[PDB]
């Protein structure tokens, strides 16, 4: 792990500092540090692959040491360091390959391929370059036991799960009075709809409430906020509860009323703020629970005051809807993000090669089956999958 | 300082100076060594003539001061792990040089103005290199002008600068005319197809 | 305050580069840095806390050194400095900590905690790696009156106020012609609606027409000017102006006409583009003028005609609608962003410790009071705080 | 293109790290950089503008080597230092705004200008203090003829073309089907309607296609997938195809089955998705396909059976819509995005100082008339100026 | 963290040792022990306390050594050495007690009281006795990233929550079949009960199944499954769900046929017991499942044929019950035990001196609420103060 | 099969004691319990497994004699310690499992498995640190 | 350069100076031990008599140039870790065979 971070950060270095024109001075130590690599990895072996279509290679080492003199940097030295370096690139390429599409059960944080298995033994502790940057870092970090954490924009921990529920139903549909919300990506949209405008109700005043569980604990976060529903106003038909017939939706929209918004850690409130519309932020929290109240106006004008009737039939229905958005966050743990390309990387290397599926992971890294039951096991594995696959991005550009 | 002795193996590309500077932590002292590591020289083009000039911090002569005070210093400390005659030396030594300080700042100053007026004479192009024959200097003789210099100033009398620089551009001028002849004569020879 | 940054940088290169194997010439450069860092540190006490729930601590520094023995790094002497290292982290944890909560109504741009104050001594000014990060080069050219910057991914800038403005109005509203627009984050989305669809307009078309300032100037702002606005394009019922009375929305959105978007500067015209839609690029601007033309529909068909009857009785309203989003700019000033979790870290040390609101940030850091009433001092104060969030930042992950 | 950017790294290096205070092992690789630099930058003259409206300057470099004594940098030999940073950043920003402003058919790749002509001269490439960025990597990887690539978020790629098609249409404007979509950046979202709900189609089932090309190729690209449309379900008046009046436009929304989304490649199938939202992965594509049908439902209530009359007046046409996303890329060749803001400082540049049009950029630096006809020519000169734009962000912040 | 435990042993040892009359070459370890103590822990001072009503107290530290001079031990030198040992374990005992009430929501495996950090630094590292007690050796194993264990004895980890949930229910309670279960402590019973007596059921069979999540791995359980469960098996009377009436219980114990218990892990099938009563093994589980089914008697006798009578009259219901207990079972993470008296020593000195109730910990240190919303952080938290409880409990009996 | 118990309660306290900062004077007689067993251990290959779903290893020991010189143990020669105390343990483990899933009707107190057999030897009789459980 | 000293064994059927052409990556040097590994003795055929001749490359004087790039490459070379006198010993007898 730490290895070959290692040699990708050195290997980089390299083909970004070896140029004609440079002094001396100036790559001095990159120098020493990979005559040292040389040195270390020089007279052993290696042999990737063995499962999928990936091809099966053999690995040598033999390439000899730099050491050149000169107040300024020739081509010579250039062409050995291009040489050296492709081929070392190509290795490092081939055993993230390996250790990419391999998963275990027991123990996933443990190195799984045996390239990888032997790169951890005690004779290549030397090269060890340096730790420069997140995933790495909070590696190392936690194989210390403490605190971790990433940077993300836009996260998305919501797995997609568009469903209703209804507190008064009717078999002909021409009465109802319920809630529908939707969770894709970064977006929570919740709306609750009603037919008489809760002339059922006492004080004429009707209240939802809704409860929505994180999968991982979230600290950090900015909240986006909007009084109008965006997806949940427009004319629309929509299967039944039973898989059996369509009702029908003819939605309108009012200001919501006595607007509550929670942000809740084990049951207990931390971050509460009320008709807070805009930009708010939350400390720390795993559970949200969303209360909003759908009023009838007092007053009225002739267009309200008919297109609402207090008898039976019904042309327009009530509704109003909350638009949560979650901009930026910090979790203690590996997920995955919109804003980065690691997931991609994951599947394009599944893909690759069309691997069998492991017995962890779901099958074509589909992201929903993979957080719907989100397993310690699994974010252990999915830990190592990212952090090699960052490890890898430091070098195809 | 009373810090474990270095042992500086013969042959490291690294100075003891070097090293000193990367152990110690007193400031005046640590500030002084690194003065005396980096200190080279620097390449002037002046009148067609190339030339090696010091820095502009040797010639007005502050930096003696720049010394004295990490010498000064040298004196403060209890100079642990050591018998007390051996500081008792010592502290005699740096007093007695420390005395003359306006001595060592006038010698210096001296020896900036000779350097640069004579030098100013010469009208060939010089290097920094390292040759075979090495001329040898005993420091007792040093010790001796440091204690013995005086109040009367030296300045190099006309007449003997202009004999050297009539004498070194009389050798610069054979020099040129030899090469001149040699080349002449070479190049007429060669496109004569001359081989035997 | 140079000093904590060039502290928080050292720590972190630190923990970056001593890992146990890696040879001691790639390291020179931080030993030395690290011992003149100890031997400055030494002999000097420190107190922070003393406001709130913030624990008051004591602080002293008694260390050794990190002498110059070996040729490789062993696990004892990476220990040994990992111990130093994360005493020495806590350290600066606990410093910003405490710098975070205060501020001050005057000299909000200097160092207000006992021990900044006594860091900002000139004994200590030997300890300065690099300016290399972001925030911090800002603030050292900021310090030496000079133009600064910062790239800025979403700056909403934008504060959030639903308001609409009325033109035309029935006592009763059954004539309306008006304009609606909500400025949410980053995202303006402005909406001209009538109720008359020009049948009695002078020339048969009318004219819309708004103009949003902007308390702090922008560059380099890449717009996407998309029209058919989302945020009113569905039924509404909302309460008056006066809120004794409430309207109905029944709106259908038509082609805006000849679309004028406008960028001004100090009371000048900058930049202007006339019916382009995508992408464009804006390179200096304050304020914001987007005007444009409804126009009737020449001809008509049996739907449409009979949907826009030309006497009083309507029942189908039309509109226009654009959208603007800055989905790019760099500010001159410190601003909310996306890309960290600045404003984030703000909000949750004030919000965590409770500390009694001071005479300069509004309660609860609620950014729309914030942003609201722009003055000079906020802004200084804000950028010090900023900073000294981002320092934080750099440490825990 | 080297040389300008190793000149960039190295003011930036030296005006972050020559401050009072940091010790001399920390900035000698700076300071023999610098001094190499200078010596090699004598005795040259240098001239830039002549075009637009730049005023032409000379330059001379008479300045000697930098003090290399004093243990600790103190205020004297950094004012000295500046007294030629200062003369160093204003040269470098004369030059790249110089280069930025000039472009042609041939010299693709070449520079143009006279002043990078000089620069790259056999002499002067004693130059060269690393390559660490990615712009600059990237270009000396294209030097070489290997592989390529960038990172962005959210790129504008689709070009504008908001263009619908009518597959069964009459000026009665009863028995309308056909799709209509809109493409802006990275935004596409298509609609699907059908006036008659498949009364008379045959099997009670409706199928409708969509082809879109993409100019370049995007290798693994995460895309966020909705199933419900959020930009094509209001009512709508919209003109004809060529235009001599208006038609109609009310839609309401099904839940759309078997849809189907098809990355095709070279005409070949790589990945493939059925019935799924949320989160979906391409590996490789460089054309998306989309299908839909739209099912009459069998069963039927009296809200929903009112608006599907088997007669011939219509009062609610049926109408699908999906949200396609590309919230991230990786892509081959050079493209504008969202979070860089090189195309901004471009246009920026050219509209300040008001260069005439040439015959290579669109007039205005609009970015969908530049890659709606995408060309090799265009692609080097553009990828040319953007490595300028990107070596100029790190120098006037 | 481990300066404490290795303390505390030391002490104790040195008080088991140190007795009048015993020969010095047996003691000669500890003595050295004690000495090197003595010479790491003097010259530095201690504070304690400062929260709640606990004592805030200084500590000095100043006292000689324990020399070898005799060849038994004397009364005196006894004396000497005991007059110093209880003058120790005072120090440990009120550094204990100042530490267990403090708790942290981040970093909440890192020390926290400022004798515990100051303890913490490397030079108090010399003093490491042993590590063989239970909680700190897993302490010890879990710093450095591997697996662990904690052999517990009746290891309560169901969380109390009587609940009920009915699948046949009349309006007035008089047709009703449902499941009945009571999870107390580590006791499970699990009771189905019918009042049709499977006379009009589908098959004459009933089907019950009821399924109990664990928020804890556990390993090694033996289970003793009991049939004819005790909970419910006498007359009741309670309220219905709403709470707005009442309903009959008048219960019959049949035999539970064809009992089927399931233990999941991860969501796959790990170990299956069909039909088998007493005591059996689990090695993994995190999911119980038990089901069965209710057989109704295919021949009766005529008091049986009375109390099951075919029509809706009905005056005795049937019920099958289970019993599921662990007797024994091995957890990976700290939980609440009967071997000890750890939970007990929180919640004591939680309560004794009236620590207002912080961010983690629920008031009162009520377990029911603790062990609902199980988090990692709080996990965290909860081990290092019951290791520190352990400490504790290890030097006053 | 007082050798396995011995050999258990040996990497166990290795594993307890020998961490950075206790005095040598505390951990000389695990030291020399160690450097015994090592001593009387090198020069001998085992194999378990063979049935159930145990996978067949082979095991080697030619490891030198820890060090003896250092008045606190440091991280290096905690590290160094642990380069052999993981292999031990996890030959024990693996020596156990083996052992525990044979059985028969005669042998009843003998051990049966080839590893205990082995190890029951008059030569390896020298490792036996305490019977104190 | 820098590197340990050549740790060898008699009677590998390989010779030293193949290890140090697959060892070293200056160029001159490298080249110029590579000629001197495969220079052996050309079997040829002349009139029905066999003879061992030497390479033409030689024969012209062709490798003293080679042999004279890289003395004096490792002229002007660092030569780490060896004391002052010996050093400069070397690198001017190498100068003076140059």
């Amino acid at each position: 792990m730490d290895v070959l971070y290692s040699l990708s950060k050195t290997l980089k270095d390299a083909r970004d500092k070896i140029v004609e024109g440079t002094l001396y001075s100036n790559v001095s130590d990159l120098i020493q540090q990979f005559n040292q690599m040389i040195i270390t990895m020089n007279g052993n072996e290696f042999q990737t692959g063995g499962i999928g279509n990936l091809p099966i290679r053999n690995w040598n080492f033999n390439f000899g040491l730099l050491g050149t003199t000169l107040l300024n940097l020739d081509a010579n030295y250039v062409e050995t360091a291009r040489n050296t370096i492709d081929y070392f690139v190509d290795f490092v390429d081939n055993v993230c390959m390996d250790e990419m599409v391999r998963e275990s059960q027991r123990n996933g944080i443990a190195p799984q391929s045996d390239s990888l298995r032997k790169l951890s033994a005690i004779k290549f502790k030397r090269i060890n370059f340096d730790n420069s940057s997140e995933y790495i870092e909070n590696w190392n970090l936690q194989n210390r036991r403490q605190r971790t954490g990433f940077t993300f924009h836009k996260p998305n921990i919501f797995p997609y799960s568009a469903s209703f529920t209804l507190n008064r139903s009717q078999p002909a549909h021409d009465n109802l009075m319920g809630t529908m919300w939707l969770n894709a990506g970064s977006e929570i949209q919740v709306a609750g709809f009603d037919y008489s405008c809760a002339i059922n109700a006492p004080a004429n005043i009707q209240q939802f409430e809704h409860i929505v569980p994180l999968r991982r604990v979230l600290t950090t976060a900015t909240i986006t906020l909007l009084p109008d529903a965006e997806r949940f106003s427009f004319p629309r038909v929509i299967n039944s509860a039973d898989g059996a017939t369509t009702w029908f939706f003819n939605p309108v929209i009012l200001r919501p009323n006595n607007v509550e918004v929670e942000f809740l850690l084990n049951g207990q409130i931390i971050n509460t703020y009320q008709a807070r519309f805009g930009t708010i932020v939350a400390r720390n929290f795993d559970t949200i629970r969303l209360s909003f109240q759908l009023m009838r106006p007092p007053n009225m004008t002739p267009a309200v005051a008919v297109l609402f009737p207090n008898a039976q039939p019904f042309e327009h229905h009530a509704t109003v809807g909350l638009t949560l958005r979650i901009e930026s966050a910090v979790c203690e743990s590996v997920l995955a993000d919109a804003s980065e390309t690691l997931l991609a990387n994951v599947t394009s290397v599944r893909q690759e090669y069309a691997i069998p599926v492991g017995p962890v992971f779901p099958p074509g890294m589909n992201w929903t089956d993979l957080i719907t039951n989100y397993s310690p096991s699994r974010e252990d594995n999915l830990q190592r999958v990212f952090t090699v696959a960052s490890i890898r991005s430091m070098l195809i550009k | 300082f009373g810090m474990q002795r270095m042992h500086y193996r013969n042959g490291d590309p690294q100075t003891p100076f070097q090293i000193a500077e990367q152990q110690i932590q007193n400031f005046q002292v640590a500030n002084w060594l690194h003065f005396v590591n980096n200190n080279y020289f620097r390449q002037v083009v002046i009148d067609g003539v190339l030339n090696q000039v010091l820095n502009d911090n040797i010639r007005n002569g502050h930096v003696i001061n720049q010394l004295m005070e990490a010498l000064m210093q040298l004196s403060r400390q209890q100079f642990p792990t050591m018998p007390v005659d051996y500081k008792r030396s010592i502290q005699r030594g740096i007093l007695l040089l420390s005395n003359r300080l306006g001595q060592l700042v006038d010698l210096t100053r001296l020896l900036a103005y000779s350097y640069e007026t004579l030098m100013a004479c010469v009208t060939m192009n010089m290097q920094h290199v390292q040759t075979l024959t090495t001329e040898k200097l005993q420091l007792t003789s040093v010790t001796s002008l440091c204690m013995l210099i005086g109040n009367a100033t030296v300045i190099p009398s006309p007449q003997t600068l202009f004999h050297y620089y009539n004498v070194n551009v009389n050798f610069h001028s054979n020099y040129n005319e030899r090469i001149n002849d040699a080349v002449a004569i070479i190049t007429a020879a060669n496109r004569l197809n001359l081989y035997q």
